[PDB]
């Protein structure tokens, strides 16, 4: 319920 | 609504995929390469900001939120991208849409659209929500052409060998037609009677029905070849030629085997339109005509063959999904084999450091059990459907010829009739046999003309431009930086905002730190890469008004990874030259004192190149003979006094502390250095 | 007598190819693969060096020339072998064997036998002609075994899924058989009589007799797919185990493509040891019971369908050659238009650069075009064999039909029995068709199964071990070498009577540049090669008489080349151990600071990594629990010697122990 | 034992290559 930090979400990864 | 799956047309764009599934649920359709423009979709993946940016870019009010495991049972947008991992690899994307007591069936971009129940799921699944939301600035449309219709075009051209296939084909039909009625007055004159002499006379005229029939066929494949010689070509080279010409963004985001695997696509096109229009425009007539025929012969034994023919075409259609499905499974098995495999080849040395020969085989030797169950899997369908397809044509084989028996005991239809209807069933269940197979070949091949194709609808480095000229002069004067920033993508920023000027000189910035950029801000200046938030100023005004004929004309660069292409080392150091004779190669070789590592070389200045074999100072003399304004040099004379030299390099060193020094290091240059 | 060609089996096996044929026609065949080791093959390809000295080794009386364009008009040599230049790009070696005017026949592993005018071989040919001599030991003998028994015994485990095949395959054969009949019974006793209750019991009898072939045909066929998929994985886990086993110069020796491209060989092993065998067996006899019946029914019906079967037989085995060799071609520029494109993408910024996007698409645009030239060759090559066999086969079935007709108005045969006939013209036609056409497959297979074996009949790294001793004390004190020399195969020797003594303990360390080598010192201390002419010596016992394992569990080496393989990183940190462990590792983390970096990633999972790297490969020799320790550029440890650090710039490491320049120069 | 002339040695035989 809360929002991802800048440095969080570009670490989200997605394919591969 | 419906469930809406877009599928991956490569391996690593998950999200532009599922990100255009929500659009086009909610009722916007775009191509998938400009969608995975906008997400900056580098060939490492794509992070959550990406899609959050490229959402709001479309109008919907994205938000990256954080969830636990209660959290998937809530009343929350129910179309959202949740954040997935496979088995034993990195993340992935998929699409959660309804969650009714079980997750829903996710758009799994990967493999179609599967199930993943509410026992698994969480179990694979992180935080790792996005809320999408329709917005004001969203704007319903169809944005994407029908390219299938854009293909063709390349029939138009020749088409009189369309025609000349249509007509050779429609003789070689007639012609196979007329000699199927040999049975039937073998068996009704020629036999009942004892016409011997007649004998000769029909059988000498239905061998050369059949000859020419044969030289029909013979004159039909020659065309189709050369039609589909033509297509490809074409196909392969306007989309080279496009590739060729696109900007540096697409370069540096795909793979080369990405990028060279579309040159494969260009053959299932080139299929579905010659072999699928030919197929369908002869097959329909001679379907119509065999139809005919066997009406005419006999309604019962007709009524039969086309149920003998529904049946197959049901039993075809049945098993094409698991088909594909079976040979989705055996390629990503093989490729997880085959890269086990290279990567134990390639670390010899740590395997037999530690003596792990046994786990590595019995590593390899799971990974070829997996694949061999996988093809026995895909075998044991195959074997299925042939069985059944067996069966279904022998039964009415058999059906056919006890139901023809009976009419001709009943009196109702001719001993030889009988073999002549089934001598014609030849040109009524092929025709209608070769219509059905067309499915998985119009597939495949739609989704090659869409893989293909979008492209080709990208804007190449040409058009991109603002207006130009008003400075014809090459550029000479002195550089500025207006506190230009740059992403390189959709990445972490890293040029933070950066002053400073050149006026002229010889030295500028060697070192800035080992490994801080600098020869990304060199590549900006060449103006392969725009710039965000700033201008790059040469006093031409603004270079980006400036003709990329000229900016690449003028500027250098020489680092350490040069590529020296196949071929004589005449060309290759006088790349793209066409005006450029052997003196003037020779004493842009002799200013880069590399002339004796040519004649070094047994042939010389025509030996040939093998990409391998000093190569750094082949890209020199190729600089200098480019005579640019400004040289920029990586680590690593003949030039006038007002040129700009860069001389980069990654050691504190200062070599000739000739001029003032910059440096960057994180942020700001910070540093007057002069 | 007969001029003798030996097909390359990789890319670089030229040399090593033309020497084999010079063994072959003097008398003496040996395995390739143990000759493109004498040669000193690389990925390179091979020298005039090794040639000469592969022959010396074989008792041939070598020689070298650069011979000029005037001395070819005499006769040095029949068998000579000489370096030509392949269009313009690349160098290759053939065998020049008959020097005629205007004529010279060349073996030349890539293509086969060829004939080159001597105007037009001149136009290639820049100067070889290594001279081979019949030495006063040359004792001939064939060393290789024939490999196709060695893989055809890998049926012998499965002695009851062939049976089951054969005799499925026999009642399956003889069901069709006695079902081809049911036209003749139809048009011949049933019709004519106007028999309509005979007529559904026989077609009742018909479609069980039918539907019993077909279930035999669903039951068989699931075993022929599990005979395949286990000869295959046999054979892929038996190459790839004694892979896992041969020493370290034939790794380096070739390319990583090289050795895996031979798992694609087992499939053709197994399809001409399970595919070929099975259908050896069962179409011999089907055909023959087909001809008898055929025979039975009418004479001259049988001699025109032999006319018929033998016509296609001579047609498909005279377009044998030229069809392998279309393919051939194409596969050759398909390579070369796939390299070239691989070239134009990766160096994108130099095209751009310069604005050359229109001269390469030219470039690439002419080399689609010879592509599509082999293309239309093989294209035209299939339809005219495509033409060829369906007039034969329409022709022979309108002459089957007029002389059955002929016959049935004369007293002999009749129409019953030419529909019969017909029918069962699918039972000999076919078994033939089959018989005729397993010869590319034995083609391919033979060369397929040559390839394996050559890699299976290697010796392995245990095999060429010294006799061990009673050494099992740790290694420790005074690494001794003695006039220590070494060579990459057959190229220019790295080391060259080296002599230090790595005085137990200690921090010794040892700088040069990058062409000095010390990573070969390195790995000739962990025994991956031996030394040409010395030894090493560890206070006594020299490192050539104690066994393997000691060896690799006491110099763990680590280096900037570290390589992450694919998996769990408790696995990765503990490769190879198989034992104790989670709770060692953890102090491996804390020696080596490595808990710090690794307890970072938000999963505390096996960290796949998907394949700054240094520290791993520290943590990872941790666990050997080393006596000799090695570092490019990467402590504590105890009294043991764990620090032979390399140094490569100066100043690295200023005041740590005495320091060794290269070549031993000074201490 | 030559009969052919100009005789070759290690020193120039190493860098005659016949490679791919
Ligand atoms: C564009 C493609 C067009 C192709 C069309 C080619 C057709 C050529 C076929 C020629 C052979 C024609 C013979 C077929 C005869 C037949 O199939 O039916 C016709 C009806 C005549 O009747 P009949 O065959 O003699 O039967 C017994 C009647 N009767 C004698 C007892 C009264
Ligand atoms: C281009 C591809 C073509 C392929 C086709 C190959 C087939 C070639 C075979 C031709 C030979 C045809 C000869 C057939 C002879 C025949 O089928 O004949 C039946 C026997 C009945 O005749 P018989 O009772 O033995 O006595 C009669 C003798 N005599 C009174 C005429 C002298
Ligand atoms: C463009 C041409 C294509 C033709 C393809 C034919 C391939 C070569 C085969 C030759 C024909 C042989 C097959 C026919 C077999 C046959 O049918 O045999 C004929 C000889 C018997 O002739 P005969 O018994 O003397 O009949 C006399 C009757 N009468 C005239 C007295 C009434
Ligand atoms: N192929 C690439 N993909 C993604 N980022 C890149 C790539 N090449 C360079 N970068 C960016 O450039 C920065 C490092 O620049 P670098 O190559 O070290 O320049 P220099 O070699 O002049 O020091 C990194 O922060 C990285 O984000
Ligand atoms: N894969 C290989 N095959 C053959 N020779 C090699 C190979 N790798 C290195 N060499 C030899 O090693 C020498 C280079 O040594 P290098 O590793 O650069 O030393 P250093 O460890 O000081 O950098 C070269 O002369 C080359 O002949």
């Amino acid at each position: 319920g809360r929002e991802l930090t800048d440095e969080e979400l570009m670490e989200m990864t997605g394919g591969s | 609504k419906k469930y809406v799956s877009v599928r991956q047309y490569d391996l690593t764009d998950s999200g532009a995929a599922v990100l255009s599934s929500i659009a086009q649920y909610y009722g916007l359709k775009m191509s998938l390469a400009k969608i995975r423009e906008m997400t900056g979709t580098d060939t490492q993946g794509t992070n959550a900001y990406g899609l959050i940016h490229a959402a709001k870019q479309l109008g919907f009010s994205a938000k990256g939120v954080k969830a636990s495991k209660e959290d998937l049972l809530k009343d929350f947008r129910l179309p959202a991208i949740a954040n997935v991992i496979v088995d034993n690899r990195l993340a992935h994307f998929v699409v959660i849409y309804s969650i009714k007591n079980r997750i829903i069936t996710v758009a799994d971009p990967g493999k179609g659209i599967v199930r993943y129940s509410m026992d698994d799921f969480f179990s694979i699944w992180t935080g790792g929500l996005v809320l999408l939301e329709p917005g004001e600035a969203f704007q319903k449309g169809d944005y994407t052409q029908n390219m299938m219709v854009k293909f063709a075009g390349f029939l138009k051209p020749l088409k009189k060998t369309v025609l000349a296939i249509f007509l050779a084909s429609l003789l070689y039909t007639a012609l196979g037609i007329a000699g199927s009625f040999y049975i039937k007055f073998l068996f009704d004159d020629l036999i009942k009677f004892e016409k011997l002499n007649d004998l000769h006379i029909i059988s000498a005229g239905f061998a050369v029905i059949f000859l020419l029939q044969i030289f029909l066929n013979y004159y039909r494949s020659i065309l189709v070849t050369k039609l589909g010689m033509s297509i490809d070509k074409s196909i392969m080279m306007e989309y080279y030629s496009h590739v060729l010409k696109l900007p540096m963004n697409f370069f540096n985001s795909r793979k080369v085997g990405e990028i060279i695997s579309r040159f494969m696509d260009a053959s299932k096109i080139r299929q579905a339109i010659s072999g699928a229009t030919l197929t369908i425009m002869i097959d329909t007539i001679m379907a119509v005509i065999g139809g005919i025929l066997l009406y005419i012969q006999n309604s019962s034994l007709f009524f039969i063959s086309f149920i003998i023919i529904l049946l197959y075409g049901i039993i075809v259609t049945v098993f094409n999904k698991p088909i594909q499905n079976a040979n989705r499974q055996i390629m990503e098995d093989n490729a997880k084999l085959t890269s086990a495999l290279v990567e134990s080849v390639k670390g010899i040395e740590t395997i037999k450091s530690f003596g792990a020969e046994e786990q590595t085989e019995k590593s390899t030797r799971d990974k070829i059990e997996t694949v061999m169950k996988s093809s026995f899997k895909e075998g044991m369908l195959y074997i299925n459907l042939s069985s059944l397809t067996g069966i279904v044509a022998g039964l009415g084989g058999i059906v056919i010829l006890w139901a023809g028996a009976y009419n001709v005991i009943k009196g109702n239809m001719s001993g030889g009739q009988l073999l002549a209807f089934n001598a014609l069933l030849a040109y009524f269940l092929t025709p209608v046999k070769n219509l059905i197979d067309l499915q998985p070949l119009i597939q495949t091949a739609v989704v090659a003309s869409n893989r293909l194709g979008e492209i080709l609808e990208l804007a190449t480095e040409k058009e991109l431009r603002e207006d130009s000229d008003d400075f014809v002069i090459s550029l000479k004067g002195d550089i500025e930086f207006r506190n230009v920033d740059f992403r390189y993508g959709l990445r972490k920023p890293v040029l933070k905002n950066i002053n400073l000027t050149i006026p002229k000189g010889k030295t500028v910035a060697i070192v800035g730190e080992s490994g801080s950029g600098k020869t990304t801000l060199a590549k900006l200046l060449m103006n392969f890469y725009s710039p965000e938030k700033g201008d790059i100023l040469i006093n031409g005004h603004s270079i980006k008004n400036i003709s990329l004929e000229l900016i690449r004309k003028k500027i250098a660069f020489v680092s350490q990874d040069v590529f020296i292409f196949s071929g004589t080392v005449k060309e290759n150091l006088a790349l793209g030259n066409e005006n450029v004779d052997m003196d003037e190669i020779i004493k842009a070789a002799k200013m880069a004192n590399a002339h004796d590592f040519i004649e070094k070389l047994p042939l010389k200045y025509d030996t040939f190149l093998n990409e391998s074999g000093q190569k750094q100072r082949l890209a020199i003399a190729r600089a200098l003979l480019k005579k640019p304004d400004i040289l920029i040099l990586d680590e690593a004379y003949g030039l006038e006094d007002d040129v700009t030299v860069i001389i980069i390099a990654h050691r504190l060193s200062t070599i000739v502390n000739a001029d003032k020094i910059y440096l960057l290091k994180d942020g700001e240059i910070v540093e007057s250095g002069s």
